[PDB]
Parts: structure tokens; sequence; C-alpha cells
């Protein structure tokens, strides 16, 4: 299958038409996705297979052929660019400065864009174009507008 | 059965669209990995 690095469309046919369940970043032969698209499920990159390798529920993250690559992270001050790909539409950056998770375990970035479900997995990047995490976690607030966490996977 | 397809280039891009806020929100994060606001 195709091994490029990038960002892809995770697309099913499980239901009426081609439905775009989530998006994944491709690096050093490893596709990194959150865990609530694949379910941990296989993957089909042309007639290549990709097979689940590392994931966990509760940091919603899985990667296929390898162990996870992506280890940049948010400084804590620089604005960020979410590389939106929604459903039937092109990639699109999206710049702007993370807001804040504040947990009993930690603080954590956050993105405040809204955009469909089929988005999760988008990526998150930093000036030097680095993705220091993926979108599609997260919570709807007072308004009823939706906040990703940026979520990162510890690399080892 | 769930496929790929090839987007784009990971790249920042110099005067891109500019937007959304930066809020402070107190959270929980639960044993299924599910966000939840500590209000
Ligand atoms: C309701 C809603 C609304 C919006 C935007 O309007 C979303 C945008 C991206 C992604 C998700 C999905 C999402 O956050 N989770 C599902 C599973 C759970 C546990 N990881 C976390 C959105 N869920």
């Amino acid at each position: 299958g195709e091994t490029t690095d990038g960002v892809y469309r995770v697309m099913t046919r499980r239901l009426l038409g081609s439905t775009q369940v989530g998006v994944g970043v491709m690096q050093e032969g490893v596709f990194h996705t959150m865990w609530h698209v694949t379910k941990g499920a296989a993957l089909r990159s042309g007639e290549g297979r990709l097979d689940p390798y590392w994931g966990d529920v509760k940091q919603d993250l899985v990667s296929y052929c390898g162990p996870w690559k992506l280890d940049a992270a948010w400084d804590g001050l620089s604005e960020v660019q979410l590389l939106a790909v929604p459903p039937g539409e092109r990639a699109k950056n999206i710049q702007t400065l993370p807001g804040i998770f504040k947990t009993k375990d930690g603080d954590i970035g956050a993105v405040a864009l809204d955009y469909p479900a089929g988005t999760s997995g988008s990526p998150i990047l930093d000036k030097c174009g680095r993705v220091i995490g993926l979108y599609g976690n997260g919570v709807v607030i007072k308004n009823g507008s939706y906040v990703s966490a940026i979520t990162q996977g510890k690399r080892e | 059965d769930m496929y790929i397809e090839r987007a784009g280039d990971i790249t920042w891009e110099k005067d891109a669209e500019v937007t959304g806020n930066s809020p402070r929100l107190d959270v929980a994060l639960d044993e299924s990995g599910d966000f939840s606001l500590v209000e």
C-alpha cells in the first residue's frame, strides 16, 4: 500500500455510499489515527493491509505498522494550524491559538474549531510543520460549540 | 471494511485563515477516554 508521509482520509463502504469516518497521519511508515475512528480494525491501502500495532482507548490513539512516532509538543505560547480534512472537502489549514484543558493529572492544549465528526484524526502543527497532536477528542461547552484536545502520544 | 486515501502534505501554510478562541476549561477524563466539564 501507499506508505508516503502526509495526511489521509479514513473511509468505509459499510454504509450508504463511501463515508469518511476520520483522518490520520502517515510518518516513518506508521499510520497514526484516533481509536474511536477505526475501533482498532485493520485498514486497506489499495490492496496493501495495515494492521494495528499499538492502541489505548483512554488516550483515544492508535498506530498501524509500527510504534507511535509523533513526539512534538505544543510550546504553550505560539499559535498552531489545524490541517482539517473534512468529508468531501479539500485539506484546509486553520491557524489558531490553543486554549487549555485543566485536569487533575495536568494541563493539555485545546483548539476551539468546530468541524464534522468525520474530521477526527486531522493533525495540529507547529511553525516547523511538526505534528503536535490530533484533533477529534473533546467536549461541547456552555455555548453548544465543540472544543478538541491537542491529543499527542508518547514515543519510546 | 475501512480504507485510506491521501489528502495532502503536512506543511505550515504562511497566510492561512486565522480564527477560533482560547478557552481555559476545567475537565475530567474518564476510563472510556471521554472528556467532561468539571463545574
Ligand atoms: C459531538 C461532536 C461534535 C463535534 C463537532 O461539532 C465533533 C468534532 C470532532 C470529533 C467529535 C467526536 C468526539 O469528540 N468524540 C467521540 C468519541 C469520544 C471519545 N474519544 C470523543 C465531535 N463530536
